[PDB]
């Protein structure tokens, strides 16, 4: 009884492994890139990145390696799930189709067992013979690799050390061999042993045990021709080959552990390190040692390169370039220049790749458009920590509004010989083509010389040969810059009025009626030089030069009233190179031929508001690659705008769009207007690089802004920031934080770098008077206020000493008109485990400057408050409180509610106040105002993980909880029985993947009540830890019903990576029970159909009942799916 | 308060020499299938919340719980105890299952006494109370199961800090800048991932496994002089019962343990319990101090308490204290069935009202804890 639909408007962003080796071809280098469901495949050239595929796999990516067995050409990719769906992958392309085919593919879990505490260990053979998974403690898992194993079975073999550290297979060994750190009572050991796979068992390894570090973390398997292994610790990197041993204490290492690792050399002659706090290392190994051939270790030098994002996985790519594979923090690609060392430091970054993870805290505010909503995050963590403003459309900043009544065309002119910049705008109405100049902030109607007065222009622009030109209704008029003149006028032979125009630079083409006439625009002169008819009316003409000549366009297309079709023919003549029946009724509006990243298109426009894109060949013919996209319900109006130094088209209609290229293929960003009907460029003087675009109301120039569907600009705080809340009257943000610093042996606490908190402009420290070793660190918590338009720190107030600040409010209470920043800490000491004494602390932002209105010292610590109807409503530990403001601002107790849970969580709306905990121990309340105190509705304990809760209405509640889930429960108020009303019955299973920390009801899109509304109601977005932002809304029943039987039938046809089943995928999973999803529609699946080929569409639907407005219509048809799909993506 | 020696060799006290020696002794254990409805014959007679983990000794006596026994012996050798509420007369809906590990028979008195001692394995919830007519019960058993949950951690984990996670043991044992050093660093190494959540590092140290296990074995040494792993168990399912079986509380709290279905709630709900509880005092008169919780200590290897029977076959649960208050003693110092095997319990009772709260156990020998042993018991000690 919930029937919801979840979709990612943000594909996660965070990276949790990235492999090298030659998986799309023997010649080319990739970096295959691992984020958690999708898979991104890149290849390695000199000026960076190329990326060639993006896979999104079902499940996330726990172990993937690149492995090349014998009698292949490239390496193939082995990826384990997290629900242990293992697959092998190889690249498979045929020109322009790249297929992912799934070699082999199996479940490899057990039906008993604790999966291990250091998590799953995925390793393969260097000869390519086995695959060794840990993934269950006292149990290796290894799985034969013959050609004929295409189910990919295992076999367990027992090992009898329970605690194993890190595992990997040596290299140069006539069996295979593993090497591994086990930790015992005694201590930690490296031990060795040889896998049979005839006898399915271990066996003596070739190297005994040898004691290690106390803190041995991960083992390195050196290549031939040195071998064996090198263990790195907190303190210490030892080799370990037998016989041969070495051991180093470098300094430079002692104050971070190192965290991951990369071989650089090919013969493992250098190792490159990165530790927790993010700085590269450089290991390296001297074969100096040459007795009778053989090569052995002499010293293990350890170099520290510089510092970088923190990270977690490093990689090499070609020629000094060090892939930083960050999580917390952001992705980099940075060079390992030995020679530059400017101040000490040899790493020098390229590129930094955009990574929102982990999102902490989200608020959406309309910080541009009214109505439209921005979403800001608190991102990253230590160093890296900045808020990311995400926004969803290209939006134009208005700079001039000329009100008009209705403008049927703007068209640029250039009224000034050798300006380089334009002059003037003509406009042109239903009856009258005014020509308003505009060289400052000029508005005047300077009319030209050589243009028509009362006439409605179709054309009007500069011309060769210094000329200006004026394709009127009566005739084709031409003029001059410098004498204006009216040089030539081409009139319609029949005195006909012309229908349809297009000019180019050097050509006109004009048609009256089902008539066309081909004219030059020679020096000062205008002669015909073809003349033709056509079957139907000319519904629209486009004549626009291609690449290179740009003086003679060698074909033109038109579009046939009568024929719904769309033909190319050549300028000179009139054959038909090409045609096609595009569609039928309503008739095109216009055509555009483009150039978007040296691949020429030909966009043709519908009268009903499709866009049917499609390849042009250049030199004769075209094809047909027929991909409608329904870009409105208006007639659509295509211009080319460059602004860019790329080609660009805006496609005004109902919901204005650009079409751009991204990388190959032609995105579709929305440009954030309610209505724009025509668009002209003008590179005014005083308007430097603006567009000028008429709505039906005003005319209005300004400046586009970058064309990408997402931007997310980044303020990098040097802290992490854990909540931000956003207070409108001051136009400011605030935003808590904490930054780390050292115990020096003076008393103080000195910091680490510059952060925000120590670079504000004023700065307080909290002075409250109401209640060690050298080298410790200690947080220091601060509450920062951001200006939302520059977004530099105004304010830096620094709470007291070991107290942490846990919550924060932006609200107005009782009858005062201030608005406030309430802040709610808590007092925490080393020695003591549970927080005593708190505090409520009441903040007042007002002329650049920070005072305490009021402060409260409560007993506890202050978890979440919320502001329940001009109460702010605390969780003081295990108690939930209800605060009144007083009229001398002083905060009064009303209302106390005594739990058995710990009140972490607190969403209210209207007055029932959810509470939750950290057990899923989800509670429901009520407050009654007549009486005035609370009363406990419904109540759902089960014991799990939950991570976050939310209201989704009055009745259903929305949640996430652990192995990556989500869920809904529902409170049956109708049910006749006490036991089930005061239960929360659960309506809803989900396995997002993602690790959910924010709810927050809100939308990135346009907020139309479009008097119909839509299919979907409500709408909440979270964040996860990986960098997501999702978005859940509610469906109808008879909605619900329609999408999951499309999601059964897209399931037959779409053919996923490994095979993994979706219903799998999707099965609500724990470690102790996994049952299938209910209620909940995957947007991602449904959203899939749009990309399906046509036979696969017609596939997908012969049965589905489409219609539910009387009738069922049992052919369902396949166009009726694309107009429901597209209003659910038009959702995000 | 009797520090240092304390002399008593404190496992015999869980032997039960008193209710027979060469009792007849049972293989090992059993299981029953979790989230499955059994028929598991219920021994009347009692009324006790049976802990899991926990001795149960009885003596039986009537002819129809001796043929029960006797068929329960020779087929499985498992009954039922519910969980009776403050309401008698079988107002029970969970309980745990005894089951049997020794067994004697006693052909004296012209009687065929069974004496038997079991322990709590399973916990359950009854569906229907069904009765037999042969005086014997048989319960509608559903087997409620027991939940263990993973690290909070392993959800929001790195991968690479993970190698990272398995911590050199605790340095010496039950030392002092050995614990308040080696726990921060413990803290701080394992919950270094709550940087990526939304909640601090100590709010995740509060729903821990480990870290709850060591704050109250912190409270339980500060009572009784515990031998650090003194048969406490690491899994914190057994620590759980163990601990939730000595705290001495009224049998509300108990029953509200029990119904608790995970180790991490049971170990915050203990440590709630034993950190807001302080005195002890007589259930007929709710007036009077029969202890406090400091002087506490423990001769049995269970805790401050454990069952034990009486001849007549009635089980009393005896909590153990250096010195209780209000109490006034009757009768010589004897010796015939004393639970501790050196002791002449006198039967003591509340100065005022004159119940029976429990007993003082005087000494034999002169090595032995002189005098200084009270044995309360719980049907009337109200936790105040
Ligand atoms: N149907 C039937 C049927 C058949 C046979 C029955 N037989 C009757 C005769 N019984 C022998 C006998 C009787 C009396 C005693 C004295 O012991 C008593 C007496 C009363 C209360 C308590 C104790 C000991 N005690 C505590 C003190 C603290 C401690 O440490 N341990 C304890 O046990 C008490 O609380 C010893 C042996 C054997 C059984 C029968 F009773 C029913
Ligand atoms: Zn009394």
């Amino acid at each position: 009884m919930s029937y919801n639909y979840v979709v990612t408007a943000q594909k996660p962003t965070a990276v949790n492994g990235c492999v090298t080796g030659h998986f799309t071809s023997a010649e080319d280098l990739n970096l295959l890139i691992a984020k958690n469901t999708r898979l991104e495949i890149y290849v390695v050239t000199a000026e960076g990145l190329r990326p060639v595929k993006e896979v999104g796999m079902y499940g996330k990516i726990a172990v993937m390696e690149l492995f090349r067995p014998k009698g292949e050409s490239k390496d193939l990719l082995f990826i384990l799930t997290a629900k242990y769906n293992a697959c092998i992958l190889e690249y498979k392309q045929s020109g322009e189709s790249i297929d992912i085919i799934t070699r082999a593919h199996g479940n490899v879990q057990d039906r008993i067992g604790r999966p291990s505490e250091t998590g799953i260990i995925g390793i393969i053979d260097p000869e390519c013979r086995m695959i060794g998974l840990r993934l269950y403690d006292g149990l290796f898992k290894v799985i034969p690799l013959d050609r004929d194993n295409k189910e990919l079975k295992a076999f367990n073999i027992r090992l009898e050390e329970l605690h194993v550290i890190d595992v990997k297979f040596l290299y140069g060994c006539q069996a295979p061999t593993i090497c591994f750190v086990y930790q015992d009572p005694q201590g930690r050991h490296v031990k060795t042993y040889e896998v049979s796979l005839r006898e399915k068992e271990f066996n003596k390894g070739p190297w005994k045990q040898e004691n290690v570090e106390a803190e041995a973390s991960m083992v390195i398997a050196v290549p031939e021709p040195f071998g064996g292994a090198i263990i790195i610790g907190q303190e210490s990197i030892t080799y370990h080959n037998g016989d041969k041993y070495l051991a180093i204490a470098p300094p430079i290492i002692k104050q971070s552990t190192i965290v991951c690792h990369n071989r650089v050399d090919p013969n493992g002659s250098r190792y490159l390190l990165g530790d927790m706090e993010g700085r590269l290392f450089m290991l390296l190994l001297e074969k100096e040692e040459q007795m009778d051939g053989t090569v052995t270790l002499k010293d293990l030098r350890v170099e520290l390169l510089g510092e970088t994002s923190i990270a977690e996985c490093l990689t090499y790519l070609d020629n000094g370039v060090v892939f930083v594979g960050s999580r917390l923090g952001d992705s980099q690609l940075v060079k390992l220049n030995v020679d530059s060392n400017e101040q000490g430091s040899y790493v020098v970054a390229m590129e930094t790749f955009t990574n929102l993870g982990p999102i902490v805290d989200m608020c959406v505010v309309d910080l541009e458009r009214q109505g439209q909503g921005q979403l800001v995050t608190c991102s990253g963590a230590f160093k890296e920590g900045s808020l990311r403003i995400i926004r969803n459309g290209i939006g134009i900043h208005e700079h001039a509004s000329i009100d008009l009544p209705g403008i049927k065309g703007l068209w640029p002119l250039r009224s000034d010989p050798n300006r380089e910049t334009d002059d003037t705008l003509v406009l042109s109405f239903v009856g009258q083509t005014r020509v308003l100049m505009l060289n400052g902030e000029e508005v005047e109607e300077t009319e030209l010389m050589g243009f028509v007065d009362d006439q409605q222009t179709f054309f009007c622009g500069n011309v060769a040969h210094q000329q200006l030109i004026q394709i009127t209704s009566a005739s084709v008029r031409l003029v001059s810059q410098e004498p204006k003149a009216l040089v030539s006028e081409w009139k319609e032979p029949q005195a006909k009025n012309i229908s349809v125009a297009s000019c180019n630079s050097s050509q006109v083409v004009v048609a009256v009626g089902r008539a066309l006439y081909y004219l030059q625009i020679h020096p000062q002169e205008l002669r015909q030089i073809s003349h033709t008819e056509m079957e139907h009316e000319v519904a629209c003409l486009d004549i626009t030069p291609l690449g290179d000549s740009n003086g003679l366009s060698p074909l033109c297309a038109i579009g046939l009233w009568t024929d719904i079709s769309a033909r190319i023919l050549k300028l000179p003549s009139f054959e038909l190179l090409h045609k096609e029946m595009l569609g039928g009724e309503i008739i095109p509006r216009s055509i555009l031929m483009t150039t978007f990243e040296s691949s020429h298109y030909l966009l043709c426009a519908l009268g009903d508001g499709a866009l049917f894109y499609f390849g042009l060949n250049i030199e004769t013919g075209l094809l047909s690659d027929r991909k409608k996209v329904t870009l409105g319900t208006q007639p659509t109006v295509l211009r080319t705008f460059r602004s860019l130094s790329t080609t660009n088209v805006f496609a005004c209609s109902d919901r204005p769009t650009v079409i751009y290229s991204s990388n190959h293929k032609l995105v579709f960003s929305n440009v954030n207007l309610k209505e724009v009907n025509y668009m002209c460029p003008l590179n005014s003087d005083g308007y430097p690089d603006s567009l000028a675009l008429a709505n039906n109301s005003t005319l209005t120039i300004g400046t586009i802004d970058e064309i990408q569907k997402l931007h997310i600009r980044t303020v990098p705080l040097y802290e992490s920031p854990r909540k931000i809340c956003y207070q409108e009257v001051s136009q400011c943000f605030g935003v808590l934080s904490s930054r780390i610093e050292v115990q020096d042996t003076s008393g103080g606490t000195t910091a680490l770098r510059p952060s925000a908190s120590t670079q504000a402009l004023s700065s307080s420290v909290s002075s409250s008077k109401l209640f060690t070793s050298f080298g410790e660190e200690v947080e220091v918590h601060n509450l920062l206020i951001i200006d939302q338009h520059t977004f530099e720190v105004l304010h830096a107030h620094q709470f007291l000493q070991n107290e942490y600040a846990l919550s924060l409010v932006s609200c107005k209470l009782g009858k005062d008109p201030n608005t406030y920043f309430i802040v709610g800490t808590a007092m925490v000491y080393p020695e003591e485990a549970e927080p005593k004494q708190g505090r409520i602390v009441v903040f007042q932002y007002s002329d650049g400057k920070l005072q305490t209105v009021a402060e409260k010292e409560v007993k506890g610590a202050v978890y979440s408050m919320v502001e329940f109807n001009g109460k702010l409503l605390a969780s003081i530990n295990s108690t939930v409180r209800l605060y009144e403001w007083t009229t001398e601002k002083e905060l009064r107790t009303e209302c106390n509610h005594y739990n058995n849970i710990m009140a972490l969580y607190l969403k209210t709306k209207g007055d029932f106040i959810l509470v939750g905990d950290l057990m899923r121990s989800v509670l429901l309340l009520a407050y009654k105002p007549m009486e005035g105190n609370f009363e406990e509705i419904a109540r759902d304990f089960n014991p799990n993980w939950m991570s976050a809760v939310e209201i989704l209405d009055d009745d259903n509640f929305l949640g996430a909880e652990n192995a990556f889930n989500l869920f809904v429960c529902q409170k049956d108020s109708a049910a006749t029985t006490d036991e089930e009303r005061q239960h929360l019955q659960e309506v809803g299973l989900f396995h997002l993947g993602e690790f959910v920390n924010v709810f927050c009801h809100g939308s990135l899109v346009m907020q139309n009540l479009g008097e119909t509304s839509t299919p979907t109601q409500g709408s909440v977005l979270f964040g996860t830890v990986n960098g997501m932002i999702g978005l859940v809304t509610s469906l109808s029943e008879s909605w619900y019903n329609l999408l999951l039987d499309m999601q059964n039938r897209l399931n037959k046809v779409i053919k996923s990576v490994g095979k993994i089943e979706h219903s799998f995928w999707r099965s609500f999973h724990t470690e102790r029970k996994t049952e299938p999803a209910t209620g909940f529609i995957d947007g991602d699946l449904i959203e899939s159909f749009l990309d399906i080929s046509r036979p696969k569409m017609q596939e997908v639907v012969a049965n589905l009942q489409y219609d539910d407005g009387s009738g069922m219509k049992r052919e369902a048809t396949a166009d009726d799916l694309i107009k429901v799909v597209e209003e659910l993506t038009r959702i995000h | 308060k009797k520090p240092n020696i304390i002399n008593f060799d404190t496992s015999l006290p869980t032997s039960h020499t008193y209710l027979g020696a060469d009792m007849e002794e049972f293989h090992g254990r059993t299981l029953h299938d979790d989230d499955s409805c059994q028929v598991i014959p219920v021994l009347p007679q009692v009324m006790m919340i049976l802990i899991p983990g926990q001795t149960l000794p009885l003596q039986l006596f009537h002819p129809q719980e001796v043929s029960m026994v006797r068929n329960l012996i020779q087929k499985d050798r498992t009954f039922a105890v519910l969980a009776y509420s403050n309401v008698q007369e079988r107002e029970a809906q969970f309980g745990t299952t005894a089951e049997i590990y020794a067994y004697r028979e006693e052909q004296d008195f012209g009687i065929e006494i069974v004496k038997v001692k079991a322990i709590g394995r399973q916990r359950f919830k009854v569906l229907e109370l069904r009765t037999q007519s042969d005086g014997i019960q048989q319960a509608k058993v559903q087997i409620l199961p027991e939940c263990v949950l993973p690290s909070t951690m392993s959800a929001v984990q790195l991968e690479s800090l993970n190698k990272c996670q398995i911590f050199p043991s605790k340095p010496v044992s039950r030392e002092d800048q050995c614990s308040y050093k080696w726990w921060q660093k413990y803290q701080k190494r394992k919950f270094h991932c709550a940087n990526l959540t939304s909640w601090p590092r100590w709010l995740y140290s509060l729903y821990d496994a480990e870290t709850l296990m060591d704050r109250i074995k912190k409270q339980l040494r500060e009572w009784d002089e515990n031998l650090k792993d003194d048969s406490l168990p690491s899994n914190p399912i057994d620590f759980s019962y163990r601990v939730a079986a000595c705290l001495p509380i009224d049998d509300v709290l108990r029953i509200q343990l029990l119904k608790i279905g995970s180790a991490i709630q049971r170990l915050r709900c203990e440590l709630d319990i034993m950190n807001k509880c302080t005195s002890l005092c007589c259930k007929q008169c709710q007036e009077t101090e029969i202890t406090t919780k400091n002087e506490i200590f423990s001769l049995s290897l269970c805790g401050p308490m454990a069952a034990y029977v009486n001849p007549h076959g009635y089980v009393h649960e005896t909590l153990t204290v250096y010195k209780a208050c209000n109490l006034n003693l009757i009768g010589r110092p004897s010796t015939e069935h004393s639970w501790f095997p050196g002791y002449a319990w006198t039967v003591a009772q509340c100065k005022i009202c004159a119940s029976h709260i429990g007993w003082k156990f005087t000494a034999t020998k002169k090595d032995m804890s002189p005098q200084k042993f009270w044995g309360l018991t719980r049907s009337a000690l109200l936790p105040t």
